[PDB]
């Protein structure tokens, strides 16, 4: 294939892993700033405190979005199968 | 028996550069090798079937119940005498690797991680240089073992 | 009626050809090779005892746990038969039946009901049931009875690591990989006590 | 004003058999929509049914569909246009031949069996 | 660096006691019979048993180290 | 049965085995 | 007035069957609707039996439908009246050819056998 | 309001058994309530009894249903009135063949058998 | 009312059998809350026996007179093995408050 | 002004089966669009019908269409007017043969079979 | 004018020459194979089960499921034709029809479709397709299935392992490998869940 | 299977995997606040105390819902091979 | 490439030997399939890497992704319905 239809597909399987990955962690990253400031606000650091929250969110944010990474992992598969004939001329 | 023997050392090989914080087993594997080679072990077990022929013949003879569990034990002989082999160098490589923690434990920022990695790959491969250095009397008192157990099973 | 002597000679051959399977399906070999793999699993060793010497210390352990079942066939069996006192076809079943028995010994009530039905036959006593429905009760038993031994020979391994790695994080090193240290305490704990033998006695006589 | 379903968003967490039950319920939209601009017919509402399409017969199962209406005060349909409101609905769905389609009224009288 | 002292230092006295403990988790759970193999209840039990045992001369070396450490 | 195809089979091999012999 | 639910968002409590009841609730709902704008039909109560349909090549169990109506205060549907209500009620469900429907009345006389 | 069970959330952790369960219950309620509009019956109790199926095991069991109709204080029901109830009962529920429902009332008559 | 077992939530204590047994449970207090609405019968005590054959086993306190005749008797058998699923006609032992046998086994 | 769907941009949470039914609701209200423009047309609505297609595929559906409008107060479309239209809607849309059109009216006079 | 006997031997042959071929595609041996693979892949166990026991419990399940089918071969094209009631022809199509009546149950429509198109031919009833297209859709349709069954089975493992990583985490030793602690508690369930039973009773009731 | 039945499937596990940890991490994030206020109390900065506590109510946690926890997860293991012939079917 | 190579005289590509078309044939196959398997191992990779990242955003650095991604790769595999959908794109790639 043309060098340009690989960073094509470089970029756009890079962006779906980019898209999947932050709608995870997004939430557990904000959770674990708010523990860390009012660990802060308190005087106290504990490193093994801010883990409960940060897992549940992540295990919530799993559950809520069952149906979008599914439906986003299908159709991208599809969209590969499709793009196939594109490519093999 | 004699494949119980090299991967024996093989275990040897195998324990110090686990504990080395990493093929090192064939590096021992290929001297104990050697060791069997110019120590005529090919010959004296050619001496030992020969003699099997003489005191347990071929018409009524053959490994019994207790040949069977004898041999059976022989992963404990391994475990015993790969240790044995080791413990020097393992406590060796343990209290260096404890002492560099507790002396970097001032500072959290530092930690060891693949810095830890390096150091303790370089005196895992200094230990065994002296694992090499003293490893042929373990050797002698070994193949006794082995010998042993060989006549043993031969009657002899 | 008995088998020719060419007919006999082919029957042995073909029991030849299918020996590893005897061994494999049949006997203790299963069990004992389940167990010691999850010794080797157990420590922080990966392929260190490697695959040879296990098989070759588990034949000398089936052949140890076999002698008395090997001895009963060679006596009922063999022994007529080479003295020409009983005809092939009587002494091929007399060396079937201790096979049979001993693989009564090592299964279970459900996993002969499971398959009996599964087969879909009829039988009411375990004593005559066909070696082709036997077999597969045999070892499903066998895989569980070895997850349950391999499942308690585990236990002193983690209790070692994980007393090892709380001691390294109660001493506040939090940087130090516990495997390292524990190794070679879980290696001497398992020499000092002689563990193989103490292995050896529950594993051989497990099957009585 | 039953592009109202497709123009929006869906949130996240819709089943793919809600999003196509929604597709469909648009569908129902749009035809019940175009409908109601015919002069005779006062309220529109349609039902559908959506097909496997197998090769082999035994599985097929093949389109359908329901139209019920609420008609002027007086005045009744007439052949051609319930030849015309059936043209319409076969053809505005994949599949879904004109021998399929159940047009009934107000009154109940029975303008085409499936 | 205290802290660490004083479990080397309990090491010397309790760590023969922790040594004792594992050995007799270690010789009891390899000293199987046939009726405790067969029997799933059984060994949960001897696993809750070797478990309990273990927990009382960890907590003291541990207790050790929290002492020191505070001090 | 199926079971029993593979011991019919023996047998007449057996049959005329012995019947040559 | 049926496609409340569908316009609607489940929750991540719902379960796979327990989605499916409601979808068919959906269409009880609607086709009850579809049976209330006739001026003889004073209400309607209409309940649904569609099987999975499996996959594999395994016979299925050919899907049933009941629809109770209570008719107006006098009042006696002709025949042509059933035979519209079986026909819309069998094309608006997919499979469930018209001999699988029941249609009762208030006061008791079977209209459609099953 | 039978189908109130089905638009609750049904919370979470309902083991299979109990969801299968609460949907029979749904059935029975709606079943009820519509053979309460008939004006014979004042009060109506509809139990199911649905097996498993499972066409990997060959012990088919086949459906059931018992229907107990507390009537009015004189009158009784006719021929048809009983046949139309069988009948409605037996095509609302999957599977369960027509000849399969008990239908008892206080007086202790047995009027469908079993 | 028997369906309130039903329409209750069990806590995570409970486990697969508790779970069998009080859906068996409530299946037993409905049946006898519909065999009390005839007329006769004034009190109603159903058992049954599934297995993981099923049967059943119903009790009835009559009025203070009054004999069931084998018209109501069959009419409640059948009731009750039709509800439950399986256990044929066959296998229900019906009895009343002065001992006398309506159904074998 | 059918152009407004193609130049914006979908967020998250359309689907490829949105974005499809979003790009066939563009080509529809473009097609209505021109139309209109046409004096004898006031007020127009599009429908299409299109399989998923995707190569590699058993495709047993073929596309289909089907354009409603109301025309102004009087006129009477002849045979060469609606010609015109189901030249321009079949060449437009991929597929869908000129066979495959359904044109109606404001009066419901069918001008083309399906 | 049935085949001669030259050939019929001929044609017998060769079918014990494709025997393997017969049992890892036309039969139910490559579900098993395939959902006992993923099994021991999902716990801790490399290949502890071994390669040859896994193969020898499918072939015991896979010949007594498969008994029915066995019998009714026997019962209506061999019998008969040892009888000397049904032409040679006959039996060969008595005895392909259970194969392939069995082959449509455990097959999916879409995997006919797909392969009815690919072969180009014109049929339409899903019980006339050939052997040649029937069987590519029927390992499909097993292989599919297979994954299905073993996605089943890896759940409860991976809950076990989130939970012994999450709870090691908690405590801050982070260094400790998860995998090491995680087996034994994978053994543990599998075992007092009598897993070895109670998935065989499964894959046998699986094919109905 | 299809789609909606693998999201029902992963949201049991997920709600499953979250209960199973969340009754023994729960007792140890509560200790660690108690920790950390007794810590900002007497002002001392020392991280390696909390350790002990922790580890401690974490086993308390293992032997109260040890029954509770492996009985969940065995009627689980049962309940996914009752639901086995819905997914085949 | 083999033409060249061949040393032969060659006008059009429909009329070339059959010695000089079978490893040009076998050369272009490899190649094609190699840009057929790129296609399919994507969507398995972003698994892979999506719940290695998820992994180490909880800081279990430990546990390796391989375990915890292969329930999700096959399930990906099995919605799609993989083994018609990869087997009719590799017919329909000769079309």
């Amino acid at each position: 294939m043309t060098p340009e239809m690989f960073v094509e597909l470089f970029r756009e399987a890079l962006w779906m892993v980019l898209i999947m990955v932050c709608a995870i962690i997004i939430p557990s990253l904000l959770i674990g700033l708010i523990v860390a400031i009012f660990q802060a606000a308190t005087s106290i650091n504990e490193q093994t405190l801010s883990f409960l929250p940060r897992l549940i969110v992540t295990l919530l944010a799993l559950m809520l979005f069952g149906h979008w990474m599914t439906q986003m992992l299908m159709e991208y598969f599809y969209g590969l199968i499709e793009r196939l004939p594109q490519v093999l001329y | 028996v004699t494949q119980f023997m090299i991967q024996t050392f093989v275990l040897l090989g195998q324990i110090l550069g686990m504990q080395s914080s990493l093929l090192l087993g064939q590096l021992f594997m290929f001297l104990t090798t050697m060791f069997f080679l110019a120590t005529d072990g090919h010959l004296k077990m050619l001496q030992l079937v020969v003699f099997s022929f003489k005191t347990l013949p071929i018409g009524s003879g053959s490994l019994n119940a207790v040949d069977f569990r004898e041999m059976a034990g022989w992963l404990g002989i391994m475990f015993q005498t790969a240790l044995s082999m080791s413990l020097s160098g393992i406590i060796a490589l343990l209290t260096i690797n404890l002492s560099f923690g507790v002396m970097t434990r001032a500072a959290p920022q530092l930690n060891i991680f693949s810095l830890g990695f390096a150091f303790a790959l370089m005196v895992g491969l200094l230990l065994c240089w002296y694992i090499l250095a003293g490893l042929y009397s373990h050797y002698e008192m070994f193949w006794t073992v082995g010998e042993a157990q060989i006549c043993r099973l031969i009657r002899l | 009626e008995d088998y020719s002597v060419t007919l006999q000679i082919l029957a042995l051959m073909t029991m030849l050809g299918f020996l590893p399977a005897m061994v494999i399906l049949m006997t203790s070999f299963t069990r004992i090779v389940v167990v010691m793999s999850i010794l080797r699993q157990a420590m922080g060793l990966q392929q260190t005892p490697s695959n040879q010497v296990i098989i070759g210390i588990a034949l000398f352990l089936t052949f140890f746990v076999m002698s008395p079942v090997l001895n009963e066939i060679n006596d009922k069996a063999v022994q007529p038969y080479l003295n020409e006192q009983v005809t092939a076809r009587e002494a091929f079943d007399a060396a079937q039946a201790p096979m049979k028995a001993f693989m009564l010994k090592q299964t279970r009530i459900k996993d002969l009901e499971t398959f009996v039905t599964m087969s879909g036959e009829q039988v009411d006593n375990p004593e005559d049931v066909s070696m082709a429905v036997l077999i597969p009760a045999f070892i499903t038993s066998e895989l569980k009875t070895a997850f349950q031994i391999g499942f308690m020979l585990f236990l002193p391994f983690l209790i070692i690591d994980l007393v090892v790695a709380s001691v390294l994080m109660a001493m506040g090193m939090m940087m130090l990989s516990p495997m390292i240290v524990s190794l070679p305490f879980k290696l001497m704990l398992f020499v000092l006590v002689d563990g193989w033998n103490l292995i050896l006695s529950t594993l051989a006589g497990s099957f009585a | 004003a039953g592009d109202d379903i497709l123009l929006q968003d869906m949130g996240f967490g819709v089943s793919q058999r809600l999003e196509q039950e929604r597709l469909k319920l648009s569908r129902e939209r749009q035809l019940a929509q175009a409908i109601e601009e015919m002069k005779q017919v006062r309220k529109a509402r349609v039902l559908l049914a959506l097909p496997k399409h197998s090769v082999f017969v035994r599985h097929n199962q093949e389109a359908s569909a329901s139209v019920f209406l609420t008609l002027s005060t007086g005045t009744n349909l007439k052949q051609q246009e319930v030849d015309s409101i059936v043209d319409m609905v076969a053809s505005a769905v994949p599949g879904m031949k004109t021998s399929r389609i159940t047009v009934t009224d107000q009154h109940g009288r029975l303008l085409s069996s499936g | 660096a205290s802290v660490l002292i004083v479990g080397a230092i309990s090491l010397m006295w309790f760590g023969e006691a922790l040594a004792r403990s594992l050995f007799s988790i270690m010789s009891r759970l390899f000293d199987l019979q046939r009726e405790e193999i067969f029997d799933t209840a059984k060994l949960f039990d001897i696993a809750l048993g070797a478990m309990t045992d273990l927990l009382f001369p960890l907590f003291l070396v541990l207790a050790t180290l929290f002492t020191a450490a505070m001090i | 049965d199926f079971n029993d195809l593979l011991t019919k089979a023996i047998n007449n091999v057996n049959t005329l085995q012995k019947a040559s012999g």
